[PDB]
C-alpha cells in the first residue's frame, strides 16, 4: 500500500539506510535514517537467505552409465522418472522464488507503513495528514526537535497548546 | 513546516519475479541457482583411486590396463572414458550389475583359488591380445585350461574353491568359444564338452559352442565371462570338461565407496561432495542448471538458468 | 485480514463496471478505475502464470502385457507422481485463493486511507466506512474528490466551526 | 509485519488466560476483560487449519522392494533413487508447508488485533486521544459500550471536546 | 451530507478453498483442472502412420497384415489394439525393448542382406498361418529354409551379413521349434541341430526344441524371433543346420519420433502435443484429471473432481 | 481515565518461519509422527499369517505350507525365515511371482487329472520333505521315477485343460541329480527331455548331473518353473522323466494387500498402513519412522520434528 500507493518516489540520495526522515526547517533542511526500521528488514531478508542456502542433500549414486549401454526398457523408465522429478523440482523452484519475492516486497512495503504511523500517532495533535507521506507540524520545530522525533523521544504535551494555535487561527 | 517519510531508490535495480506479477523491479536480487561449476576432481579428504584406462571390471579379471589396480583401498573410485577390460574379446553376463557392485565398493580383495591342474593339462595358455612385458600373456586372475597335447581331449576335472573366510566372496570364470571346430580339437579334444558349476546357491550348465566369428583383437575365438557370490563357508565346484578359463585367484569387495563416472582431471587439494562428468561443484545454492545427472550430496536440477531472488524493496526513482 | 470486506464494510451492493462510491446530497443521489485497474491485472497476472508450459514417452504399453517386477515399480513411482502434482495442485491453489481474496480487500483500504487523508480534517468516518463531511459539498465537488483534485484548505475554515459547535 | 504485535504494543498480557484478544480497563471507578468475536474470528481460521493438514489424500501402495530376500542389483539401485528423490521432495514440501503456513498464521494474529483497534477508534470518533501504545486517552467520563459495539460519539462529543481544549 | 465507499458482490457466487476455509464463495472463479478431453486422435501438422491391425516388431518381419507398413518415416506412430504381431504362432525375446526402439523411432528402412541357398535347400517355405491372396505364404522380409529332398539332411550352411552404411542395423531371424520328432525329421534329417550367431558385439548360440503343444492359428509349431544391433563397418555371421529363419531384408531405424498406443479414431483436422488411449488433450489449464498415463507435451494428472481459483469475497445483502 | 487494548504465556515452543527460525508462539503442533505402533493392526481385515511358510510354498505345498495351502483373505503377510524349499532348489521368476501372491486374495486349489503309467511310480519321497516322521514330498506335485529300478522311464504325456472362468497359475519341477550314477538308477540311462507346451508357452528342460554342496543334506536340486495357464488353454508335458509334474494347479482369486513384517499380530487395533516395524496410524500428513511402507499411508520425510504454529508470538514483559 505504501510504496506503489501514495508514496510518490524514493530517494535515491539516502544511502546509510532503506527508510528516510527529511524534514523542512527554518535553521536548515537534513535528511535522516532509522536505524531501527531498516534494521528490521535486513534481518528478515538475511533470514530468507539463510532459510535458501540452509539445504542438507542425502549422497546420490548413479542409475545411468554414462560410457556404457543400457537396456532399452530399464533406460526408458530411468529417462521418465529422472524428468518427471526435474519437472517437479522446476515447478517447485519458480513456486519458491515467485512466492517469496511476493512477500519480500510486499514486507519492506509494511514496515515503511509502519514507521509512518509510528511518527503520526507519535505526533498526536500537533500536526495534520499531507498524502505525500508528509506531516505539515503546527508550530516552530528546530534542529533539536526534529530528532527529538527520530529518537522517538518527541513530547507532544509540552508544544501542547502552541500547537493547536495556528493549526486553530 | 513538514517533516517527511521516504523509501530509497538506486539508479539502476534488479528484476525478479512474483505470484502475481511476472515484471517487478526491486533495489536488489541474488541468484539463487548455481552455473559457474569447477572443472577439476576435488579429492581432498577423500581417499581415492583414479583407475585410468582399467575399466572396474579389469579389476576382478585381470586385464592388463589394470594391473596397477588389482587390489585397493577407497571411499572413492574414478571411471574414465577410455576404459579396457578385455584383451581377448568377449563379453560378460549381467555386466551393469557388477559393473554397479564394484562402483559402489570400497575395496577390492584377492585370495588364491589354489585351483590345481593335472599332467594332460597345461596351466599357461597366453593370447597376443593381453600384452604384458611384450610376451603374450593372459588376465592376471584367470588360467587358460588346453590340452600339453595338441590332439588330446582334455581329462575330466573337478576344481572346488571353498570360501574359508567371514564373509561373502565374488568369483569370475570364462567359458571359451573357438572359432573353428579344429580350433576347438586342438585345445581341448574331439570329446562333447560340459562345464557344470554348483554351490549351496548356485547352480549352472555351459557348454562352449563352436561358430565362424569376426575377428576382434585378431582373435576369432570369444570368451563369455560369469560370476557369482560364494557365502562364507560354503564350497563351489567346478566339473568340467575343458573350454573353462577357471580362477586363479577370487575377489572381495569391501566397504562402501562412491563410483564416478568422470573426463575431469583431479585436483587433490581442494574438497567437494558433489560430482558430474565435467567436474565438481562447491556452492551455497539450492538449485542448480549443469548437470541432470549428479553424483553424491548435490544441488537439485532445475530447468532454468535463473531465478532472481529480490532481497530489496521495490525500486520506485526520480 | 485487511479491515474492509470482512470487517467494517458490512455488505457490497449489486455496481457494472468497477470492483469499488455513492454520494449523498439535496439535489442528487452512483461511481466506481485506476483502484480496479490495480486490481485485476493481478488477477490477469496469476491467471499468465497459469497457462505456461517437456515431452514425455510410453513405459508401460496398453495391449501387451509388462513384467509384473517391473510393472510394479513402473506403478509406484506413477502413482507417487501423481501423489505429489495432487499434493501441489492442492495447495497452489488454496493458496492463490487466499491471496486472491485477500488482494482485492487491499485495493479497497487504501482506496479508504487516500481519501481518509484527503479530506484530511473536514471529515470524519463514523466506523462504518461512510465519510461525514460537515462541509456541503455540490456534484462537481464530488467530482473533485474522484479525479483527485480536492482541496481541503479552503473548505477547511468553514468546516472546523461545524465540528465543534 | 502489522505494527499490533512486536510493535507499539511492547509485550503480551501473561496474566491473561482468557482469549487472544482483550480490553485493559482504567477509570476512576474501576480496572480487564475480553473480546469474542475478535478472537473466533480468529479461531475460526486457526482452525481452518490443520484441515488442509490431516485431511488424507490417501492413495495405496503396494512393496515393490522384498526384505526378506535379495533383489535384482540393477533395478534394486533405480528403485532406492527413485525413492530418494521422492523423499527428498517431501522433506522440501513439508518444510516449505509448515514454515510458510506459519508465516501466514503469526502474521494474521496481528491484523485482528489492528482491526479491532480500529473498529474501536471508529467507534470512539473524536472523544478519545489514540497515546500511541494501543491505548486510548478519553476525555470524558459502563464503559463495555466499546467492547459491546453501543457507543454513541455524538451523546459524549460534548464535554470531552473542550476536556481536550483546556 | 454524506459519501459512502463499496465493493462489488453477485446473487449467486461460487465456491473455492483456501489455507483456512473448506467452502469460501466469491464472486468468481474458473478451473484449474481439465476434464473435458477430445475422444478422437487429433494428429494436424504431424505426418503420421495408422497401422490398424498391424503391430509394430511386424514391420520389421513383415507380417501380411504388415505389408502396406514395411517401411517409411513418420512424425508419430499409431498401434490400434488388436494388432497382429504373428500369424504363425511364436515369440520375440526382449520384445518390448525392441517395441520400444521403434516406437521412438522416426522412421524404418529395409536393407537386402544378398542371403543366396543351395539346391538342397528349398527357400520357399509357406504356412497358412500366413496368408496372401487367399494363399499360403511366409513373413515378407523373412525366408524359411527347408530341405528340398524330404527327409534328407539339411546342409551346413553359412550366412553374412555385412554392414557397410553408416547407421547401425537392426536385424530380426527365426528359430524354429517343430512339433513331432517325425515332423523335424521330415524337414531336416534326423540331425543334431545347431545354429550359432556371431558379430564383433553380439555372440549367441539357438538349439530348436521337439515338443508337443496344443494348436494356435490350427499350427502346433512355433517360430520364436531374435533381434540384435549390427555396428557399421561390421559383420554378423549366421551359422546353420536346420531350423534357421534367415532374413531377406534388414531394418534400419531413423530419427527420434512421437509412439501412441491408441484404439481411438483419427481426426485430422484438430491438432494436439497430447495423447491418450482416447484422443487427444487441449488445454492451458497446467493440471488434468482424464488419465494418469499420457504422451507428448502434456498436463500433470491429479486424482480431484476439481480444484477451483478464485477470480472477490462475495457479501451478500442481509 | 484511559483504555488499552494480547495474550502471552510462560513456556513458548518454537517454530521456523520464512524470516525467522527460533521464533517464539503461545501454541504449535507436531505435523509428523515419529512414534508407531510395535505391533501390526488387524481390526477389521480378513487375513491370514503364513507364519514359516513361504508364500511361494502354498502353491507348491511345502510342508509347512499344508494348512495355507488354500484360503481368502484382506490382507496377507510374510515372516523374516519362511520356508519356501523343503529340497533344494531355486525358483525362476521366483520375485515375478512372490509378489503376484501378496497381492492376490486367496488361493483355489484344482486337480489336473494327471494319470501315470503302470510304468511310472509317482509316489516319490525325499526326508528333506518330513510330514509327521516319515518321507513326504511337496503336496500338489509327483515326484515321477520309473518304478523298477534303473530301467528306462517310458515317453509320457500329461496334458492340464483348464476349463474355468479366470486363468490358472500351474507349477512344475525338474530334477537335477548330483552323480551320473543315481541318473540311470532313477529315470535309465536314455537321453532326457521335458518339453512343456500350452498356446503361450513353450520351453524345455535337459537335467543336468554335476558335484554339488549338501543342502537339508541332499546334493540334487528342484528347480521350479511356473507359467499362467490362459482360460479354456490346455498346456502339454512330455517327459522322459525328471519332471516334478504338478497333481494340482493353483489359481489366485481378488486382489489383497501383502505386507512383509516381524511384528506380532494384534486385531485389537485398527490400521491402513503397516511398515516392518509394524503400522502406523494418525492423521499427520507426514512420517519419519520408516520409508518403505505399504497401504494408503503419509508421506516419508527426513525431519525428525516440525512444529506447525497455532498462535500469536509470544513476548513476555
Ligand atoms: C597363414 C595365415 O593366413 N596366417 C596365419 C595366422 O592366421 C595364424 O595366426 C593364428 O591363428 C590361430 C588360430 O587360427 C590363433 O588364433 C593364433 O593366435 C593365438 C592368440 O595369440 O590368441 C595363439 C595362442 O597360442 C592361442 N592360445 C592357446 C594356447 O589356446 C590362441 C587360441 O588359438 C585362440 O585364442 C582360441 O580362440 O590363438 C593366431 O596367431 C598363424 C598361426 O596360428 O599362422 C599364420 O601364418
Ligand atoms: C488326418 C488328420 O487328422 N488330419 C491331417 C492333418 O492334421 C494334417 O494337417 C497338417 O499337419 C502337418 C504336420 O503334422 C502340418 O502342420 C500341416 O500344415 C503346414 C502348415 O501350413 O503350417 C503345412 C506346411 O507345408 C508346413 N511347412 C513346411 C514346408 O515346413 C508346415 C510345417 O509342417 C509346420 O509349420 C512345422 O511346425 O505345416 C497341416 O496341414 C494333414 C497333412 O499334414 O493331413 C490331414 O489329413
Ligand atoms: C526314491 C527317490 O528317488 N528318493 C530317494 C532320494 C533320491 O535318491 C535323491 O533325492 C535324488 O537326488 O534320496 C534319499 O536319500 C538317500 C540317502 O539316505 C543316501 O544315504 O544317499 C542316497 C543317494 O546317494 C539318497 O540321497 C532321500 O532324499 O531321502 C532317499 C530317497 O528314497
Ligand atoms: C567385414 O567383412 C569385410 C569383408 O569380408 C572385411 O573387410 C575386408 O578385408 C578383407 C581382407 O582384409 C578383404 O578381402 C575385403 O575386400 C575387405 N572388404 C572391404 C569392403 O574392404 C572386414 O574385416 C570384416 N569386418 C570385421 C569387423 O571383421
Ligand atoms: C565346505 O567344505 C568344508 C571342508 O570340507 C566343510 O567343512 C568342514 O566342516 C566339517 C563339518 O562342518 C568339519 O568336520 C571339517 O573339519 C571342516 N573342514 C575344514 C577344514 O574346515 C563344509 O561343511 C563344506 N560346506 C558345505 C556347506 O558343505
Ligand atoms: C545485494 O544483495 C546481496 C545479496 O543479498 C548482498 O550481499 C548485498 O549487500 C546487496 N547490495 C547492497 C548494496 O546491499
Ligand atoms: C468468470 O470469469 C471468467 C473469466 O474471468 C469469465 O469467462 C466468466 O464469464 C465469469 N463468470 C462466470 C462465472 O461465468
Ligand atoms: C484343450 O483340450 C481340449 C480337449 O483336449 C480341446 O477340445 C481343445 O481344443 C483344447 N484347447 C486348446 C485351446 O487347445
Amino acid at each position: 500500500g505504501a510504496i506503489a500507493g501514495f508514496l510518490e518516489n524514493g530517494w535515491e540520495g539516502m544511502v546509510d539506510g532503506w527508510y528516510g526522515f527529511r524534514h523542512q526547517n527554518a535553521q536548515g533542511t537534513g535528511q535522516a535514517a532509522d536505524y531501527k526500521s531498516t534494521q528490521a528488514a535486513i534481518d528478515q531478508i538475511t533470514g530468507k537467505l539463510n532459510r535458501l542456502v540452509e539445504k542438507t542433500n542425502t549422497e546420490f549414486e548413479s542409475i545411468e552409465s554414462e560410457f556404457s549401454e543400457i537396456e532399452h526398457q530399464i533406460g526408458n523408465v530411468i529417462n521418465w522418472t529422472k524428468d518427471s522429478i526435474t519437472d517437479i523440482w522446476t515447478y517447485q523452484a519458480e513456486l519458491l522464488v515467485a512466492m517469496e519475492n511476493q512477500h519480500t516486497i510486499d514486507m519492506a512495503d509494511s514496515e515503511m507503513l509502519n514507521l509512518y504511523e509510528r511518527v503520526r500517532k507519535q505526533l498526536r495533535q500537533n500536526a495534520e495528514e499531507d498524502g505525500k507521506g508528509c506531516f505539515e507540524i503546527y508550530h516552530a520545530c528546530d534542529d533539536s526537535c526534529m530528532e527529538s522525533i527520530r529518537n522517538n523521544t518527541y513530547d507532544h504535551s509540552q508544544y501542547r497548546e502552541e500547537a493547536l494555535l495556528n493549526r486553530l487561527n | 513546516d513538514k517533516i517527511c517519510l521516504g523509501h530509497h531508490a538506486v539508479a539502476n535495480g534488479t528484476i525478479v519475479k512474483t505470484l502475481t506479477n511476472e515484471q517487478e523491479e526491486v533495489t536488489n536480487a541474488t541468484e539463487t541457482v548455481e552455473s559457474t561449476g569447477i572443472n577439476r576432481l576435488c579429492m581432498k579428504g577423500r581417499k581415492h583411486k583414479d583407475l585410468g584406462n582399467c575399466h572396474p571390471i579389469g579389476m576382478l579379471i585381470g586385464t592388463p590396463a589394470c594391473d596397477l589396480h588389482l587390489t585397493g583401498m577407497w571411499d572413492t573410485l574414478i571411471e574414465r572414458e577410455n576404459a579396457i577390460a578385455y584383451c581377448y574379446p568377449g563379453a560378460t553376463v549381467n555386466v551393469e550389475a557388477l559393473r554397479q557392485k564394484i562402483m559402489e565398493s570400497g575395496g577390492i580383495n584377492k585370495i588364491s583359488t589354489g585351483f590345481t591342474y593335472g599332467s594332460s593339462i597345461n596351466s599357461a595358455g597366453t593370447t597376443r591380445a593381453c600384452m604384458r612385458n611384450g610376451g603374450n600373456s593372459f588376465y592376471a586372475e584367470l588360467k587358460w585350461l588346453v590340452s600339453k597335447s595338441k590332439g588330446q581331449n582334455f581329462p575330466q576335472t573337478t576344481n572346488t574353491y571353498r570360501n574359508t573366510d567371514t564373509a561373502e566372496h565374488l568369483i569370475m570364470w570364462g567359458i571359451h568359444h573357438p572359432s573353428s571346430t579344429q580350433e576347438k580339437n586342438d585345445l581341448y579334444g574331439t570329446q562333447s564338452l560340459s562345464i557344470s558349476v554348483g554351490s549351496s546357491t548356485y547352480r549352472n550348465n555351459f557348454v562352449p559352442v563352436v561358430g565362424a566369428r569376426p575377428q576382434v583383437n585378431g582373435q576369432s575365438g570369444r570368451i563369455d565371462f560369469h560370476w557369482t557370490l560364494v557365502q562364507p563357508g560354503d564350497n563351489i565346484t567346478f566339473s568340467h570338461n575343458g573350454g573353462l578359463i577357471a580362477p586363479s585367484r577370487v575377489s572381495k569387495l569391501i566397504g562402501r565407496g562412491l563410483g564416478i563416472q568422470s573426463d575431469a582431471p583431479i585436483d587433490n587439494n581442494c574438497e567437494s561432495k558433489c560430482f558430474w562428468r565435467g567436474g565438481s561443484i562447491n556452492t551455497r545454492l539450492p538449485f542448480q542448471n549443469l548437470s541432470p545427472r549428479t553424483v553424491g550430496q548435490c544441488p537439485k536440477y532445475v530447468n532454468r538458468r535463473s531465478l532472481m531472488l529480490a532481497t530489496g524493496m521495490r525500486n520506485v526513482p526520480e
